[PDB]
RNA sequence: CGGGGAAACCCAGGUGGAGGCCUGUAGCGAUGCUGACGUGCAAAUCGCUCGUAUGAUUUGGGUAUCGGAGCGAAAGACUCA
RNA sequence: CACGAGUUGUUCGGAAACUGAGCACAACGUUAUAUCGUUUUGUUAGGAAAGUGAAGGUGUGUCGCCAUAACUGAAAAGGGGCAACAGAGAACCUGGGAUUAUAUUCCAAAAAGAAAUUGCAUGUGGGA
RNA sequence: GUGGUAAUGCGAACACUUGCCAGGUAACAAAUCAAUCCUCCCACGGUGAGCUUUCUUUUCACCAUAAUCCACCUUGGGCCUUUUUACCGCGUUGUUCGGAGCGGGGGCUCAAGAUUGAAAAAUGCAGCUCUGUACUGUCAUUGUGAGUUCUGCGCAUUAAAGCAAAAACCUGGGGUGU
RNA sequence: CCCAACUGCAGACCGUACUCAUCACCGCAUCAGGUCCCCAAGCAUAGAAUGCUCUGGUACAUAGAGAAAGGUACACUCAGGGAAGUCGGCAAAAUAGAUGCGUAAGUUCGCAAGAAGCAUUGGCUCUGAGGGCAAAAAUUGCCAACUCAGAACUGCUUACGGCGGGGAAUCCAACUGUAUAAUUAAAACAUAGGUUUGU
């Protein structure tokens, strides 16, 4: 029984590294849509589901109470944090002022 | 195929009139004894070495034993 | 010349109703002695619908008059029937909406539905959705009831007639534009089979009286006379009048 | 994957 | 924001059916469509199963009204006539 | 395909037990008239279609 | 979710995924070249081009309606070239 | 072309054994003429189409009631069938060195084996 | 028959029951999102093969576990008990839900899984040995991304469209028996 | 007689080869036509488009020699002009992806619209941003997958495949649909709407 003919894929694997490091994808490499190659619901999707899971382990661990934690529930739906780092910047001034005013 | 865990219940089992053999595996961390009866395969499995075969011996002689090992193809046909 | 198409649908053939998923017929229940001299207590278990019928269908569960067994009727619903509701049928049965009570037990101008014409038939006027009759005036001598049917027209039924409290559910469905022809397509899926339509100076002459010539036009009245033939008996059919009406409209129907 | 790799360190 | 200045659910039909049929067929659609009262349990929860049928979401009792609102105006004066002559 | 009653089996078993040439010594018999079966069916030219 | 407004309501950013919606496969068709062929591969095919492609969509198998009759979104179309 | 071979099943597909769009035997009616019509909107036929058997009585066997045979019946309206190899339903699945050709169909005692399901029976263990 | 406040649990008389009734299963449904078996890819190691002026810790292949059972940590529903001045709170990518009982604690149960074993290595596949369909001995990779309609999934879609029925089977209600 | 754990015996009938098609079916044939269902790899790419490839399959279509004219092509190019050709821009050419700006009359307010237009696209080396899981935890450690931006350097012969030309109007039909199998796809038929008639 002679073996398989061989089909490598060193040369996808090179490429992969490139483009891993940010390489062969510009301007004059795409040709689906933006939305194709990134559809804008999946990006919702993941930031919207970052930002809940964010909220449910800081309302566990006690950093904001309830209310707070609708609050930014409510806004976090209402595409008031574009990032989680945007989110936590908010609550850290949200417990400055109520900090201050305690 | 049924595992029975005490020792009674393999000697009952072997007590039985529809036990056609006993194929004995030697595992290299255990021994298995299972009991061909008439509509299930009832196995016994014993960790202890020393133990195991102090059960293989003890055994009903009346019963056929048989020990387990590879049949190769020239072997059988 | 060949069939006219209004006279190949009298064979049947793939012209007749599609009752497949259809549930039955609705009707009340048979007018039997508990009818007659007390009343029966329903219960309505469900309120569904049925292919090509406009108004909703009621199930309501009697208990057998003579076995130990449960009965369910299919009637056509009123507005405003409800699951659970309790359903009087019968002479005594109280004066409510969803109660089937004799012509005669029914005091005069109250709105009905579901309405006998014969003692006993179970129900064969006001049953298309939102349509209802009033009841006129009660004779004795005759022991007639006079109602006006959702046509316009006035006609007496004996009083032990049955008729239920109400209007037919589903009402004002003909209120709402079709916008399209797959509506129509879905519409008549569960009717039958006669959509779209053709009209008859579109079609040849061979198989129409409206078919031929250089233009499309009818080279004759349309107003055909009662004793046409059937082929002969296309247009409008022994028609009193045309036109625009302008006026009050004359109630349909013969004399 | 964490840390995006860089050419100059293939060096190593 | 507003997506649509005057045509709202009508707006899924483009262009193609005409300013007064869509009109038309707007409010309708928009009642058979919506949250109706539900004098059972008292909570704005019945909607539309088929034409006809209106069930509600509270206490999923099922109830036989008109094609594309819980009630007809006919059915209160009905209802009202009737109660009125129960009570003669 | 695999379906067929066991009545249209047997009739094509039997025409597949027909389709067969004639005996030599038919040919020697005396007075024969008989040179080939003139009745031998190809699968591929003439349809029983059972 | 914001921003205005006394109110009526209005203005913006997201989400969502509607439509006999669009570009396009398969599919279902057949516009033009009046292209090929035109004793053909073919008693209607081939090539490119082209229509539509979630809908009144396409399709398998079963059923039902026929000869002055049947069936036909209608061309006297189709009903085993 | 000639000769000689090859298709293996409790579980796979069908039938046994479901209903559907439907068909049309009986029945009735019609027709000079059945080679015509009706025959599922729970359903044939002016139409007496059930041959089954709840409880009783009597007898056998089983026990301390159950099963079995007979006489009197409570109840059961609406005759008999066909129509799906893609709907319903359906208890087997791996390995093989087991072929020239069949295999979830062949393999034989270490069944290469491991199961799942029917029907009927015998003991065992409990109740009648 | 028998436990538990309850959701509901318990199998060798918790016996029978189409005499008779009443329900279930059979049984049917979009899109979004999450997806199972499985496929592909990457990482990590083993075994063999390939290439090797030079380079490539490299290229390629393989690394499997059927039905049937036994015992019993996640995910998603339904529900029970308690606290219930709960009205703002919970939650989805998403068009919503709550005194007709939200949320929290603790549970009951269902569905899909995971895991422990029996089957099962005795099989399968690669080489390898050396001494003929031979024979001994070695391997026989456990973690991720992208797809995937099994599933969650329905009183479930546009709807003047609302998505077959039966056999067969499963429970109960009464009753018999006990 | 009933039950539930076993056990013993027995488990009947038909189908089963092969094919399912550029040769096994229909088309007079091993006919470029037609014919239902399941499984469906890698790379590029939005990709079941298209191009190439491992596994499986195939090298079967009468061939050899071979720059006549004239042909067919699911083949190209042509200086200068640019529709003067022709009934007629028929045919061909042309436009193309993605991204950012920008987009008129008219309008049933939905559209028109990809209107029209104007820019940028490579390679390489970098820099930011976007997460998961553990123990002012506003901190420490590990770790995966892809992207989207910005920057410098360095290039183009503008260079695979695939992939709208656009605008100003007139006449018809509202639209999507259907339709003369084999010369007519339309303005015809249908269609929402509208009106009559019988009952
Ligand atoms: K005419
Ligand atoms: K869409
Ligand atoms: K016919
Ligand atoms: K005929
Ligand atoms: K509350
Ligand atoms: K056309
Ligand atoms: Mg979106
Ligand atoms: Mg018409
Ligand atoms: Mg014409
Ligand atoms: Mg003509
Ligand atoms: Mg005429
Ligand atoms: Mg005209
Ligand atoms: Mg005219
Ligand atoms: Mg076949
Ligand atoms: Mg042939
Ligand atoms: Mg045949
Ligand atoms: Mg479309
Ligand atoms: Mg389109
Ligand atoms: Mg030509
Ligand atoms: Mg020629
Ligand atoms: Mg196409
Ligand atoms: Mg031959
Ligand atoms: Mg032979
Ligand atoms: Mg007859
Ligand atoms: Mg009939
Ligand atoms: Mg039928
Ligand atoms: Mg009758
Ligand atoms: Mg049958
Ligand atoms: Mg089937
Ligand atoms: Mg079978
Ligand atoms: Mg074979
Ligand atoms: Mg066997
Ligand atoms: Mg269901
Ligand atoms: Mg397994
Ligand atoms: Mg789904
Ligand atoms: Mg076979
Ligand atoms: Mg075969
Ligand atoms: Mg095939
Ligand atoms: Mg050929
Ligand atoms: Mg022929
Ligand atoms: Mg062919
Ligand atoms: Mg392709
Ligand atoms: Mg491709
Ligand atoms: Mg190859
Ligand atoms: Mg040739
Ligand atoms: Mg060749
Ligand atoms: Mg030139
Ligand atoms: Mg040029
Ligand atoms: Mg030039
Ligand atoms: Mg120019
Ligand atoms: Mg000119
Ligand atoms: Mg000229
Ligand atoms: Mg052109
Ligand atoms: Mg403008
Ligand atoms: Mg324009
Ligand atoms: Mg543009
Ligand atoms: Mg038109
Ligand atoms: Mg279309
Ligand atoms: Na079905
Ligand atoms: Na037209």
């Amino acid at each position: 029984r002679k073996p398989v003919k061989v089909h490598s894929r060193a040369r996808w694997r090179k490429m992969k590294e490139a483009k891993d490091m940010g390489r062969h994808n510009g301007v004059g490499r795409r040709e689906g849509s933006r939305e194709a190659r990134m559809p804008s619901k999946e990006l919702w999707m993941r930031r919207l589901r970052i930002l809940r899971r964010l909220l449910r382990k800081y309302r566990a661990d006690k950093k904001i109470d309830r209310h707070v934690y609708r609050d930014l529930y409510m806004r976090a739906k209402g595409n008031v944090f574009r990032n989680k780092r945007n989110l936590v910047e908010h609550i850290h001034k949200i417990k400055n002022e109520k900090k201050k005013e305690r | 195929p049924r595992e029975i865990k005490t020792l009674k219940e393999f000697l009952a089992i072997c007590s039985r009139k529809d036990a056609r053999c006993v194929k004995v595996k030697h595992n290299p961390s255990a021994t298995k004894f299972k009991v061909r009866c008439s509509r299930y395969l009832y196995t016994l499995v014993v960790n202890d070495k020393k133990k195991a075969d102090k059960i293989e011996r003890s055994i009903h002689p009346s019963v056929k034993k048989i020990a387990v090992t590879a049949r190769s193809h020239a072997k059988t046909n | 010349g060949k069939t006219v198409l209004s006279c190949r649908k009298g064979n049947g053939s793939v012209y007749q109703v599609h009752g497949h998923k259809r549930l039955g017929p609705a009707k009340l229940r048979i007018l039997d002695y508990a009818e007659r001299h007390g009343y029966m207590r329903g219960v309505v278990k469900s309120i569904e619908h049925e292919a090509g019928r406009g108004a909703a269908l009621a199930r309501v569960e009697f208990r057998h008059p003579y076995k130990f067994r449960r009965v369910k009727e299919l009637m056509v619903a009123p507005e405003g029937m409800f699951t659970g509701q309790s359903v009087f049928c019968g002479q005594k049965a109280p004066l409510a909406i969803g109660n089937v009570l004799p012509l005669g037990q029914i005091t005069e101008g109250c709105i009905v539905c579901n309405v006998e014409a014969k003692p006993g038939d179970r129900g064969t006027l006001a049953r298309a959705s939102g349509d209802y009759c009033i009841i006129i005036s009660h004779n004795h001598e005759t022991g007639r009831t006079r109602l006006k049917l959702p046509s316009g027209q006035k006609k007496s039924v004996p009083s032990t007639s049955r008729a239920m409290i109400g209007i037919i559910s589903g009402g004002g469905r003909i209120e709402k534009p079709v916008l399209k022809a797959g509506n129509s397509f879905y519409r008549f899926r569960g009717k039958r089979n006669c959509w779209p339509k053709v009209r008859g100076v579109a079609r040849n002459p061979v198989e129409h009286p409206h078919g031929g010539g250089n233009h499309q036009h009818i080279g004759h009245p349309s107003t055909v006379s009662r004793h046409s033939p059937p082929g002969q008996k296309v247009g409008l059919i022994a028609a009193r009048r045309t036109g625009r009406i302008r006026g009050g409209k004359a109630v349909k129907g013969a004399w | 994957v964490a840390v995006r790799a860089k050419v100059g360190s293939r060096s190593y | 924001a507003k997506r649509t200045v005057k045509m709202g659910v009508m707006g899924r039909y483009g262009t193609r059916y005409g300013a007064n049929p869509r009109k038309r067929a707007k409010k309708l659609e928009v009642s058979q469509h919506a949250k109706h009262f539900c004098s059972f349990c008292g909570k704005f929860a019945f909607r539309r199963k088929a034409v006809g049928i209106w069930r509600c979401d509270g206490c999923s009792k099922t109830v036989a009204g008109g094609a594309y609102t819980l009630s007809t105006p006919n059915n209160s004066t009905v209802r009202s006539t009737v109660r009125r002559l129960r009570e003669l | 395909g695999r379906f067929k009653p066991l009545a249209v089996k047997k009739k094509y078993a039997k025409k597949m037990n027909q389709n067969k040439p004639v005996p030599y010594w038919i040919r020697l018999r005396t007075g024969n008239r008989i040179k080939w079966n003139e009745k031998r069916r190809h699968w591929r030219r003439t349809k029983l279609n059972y």
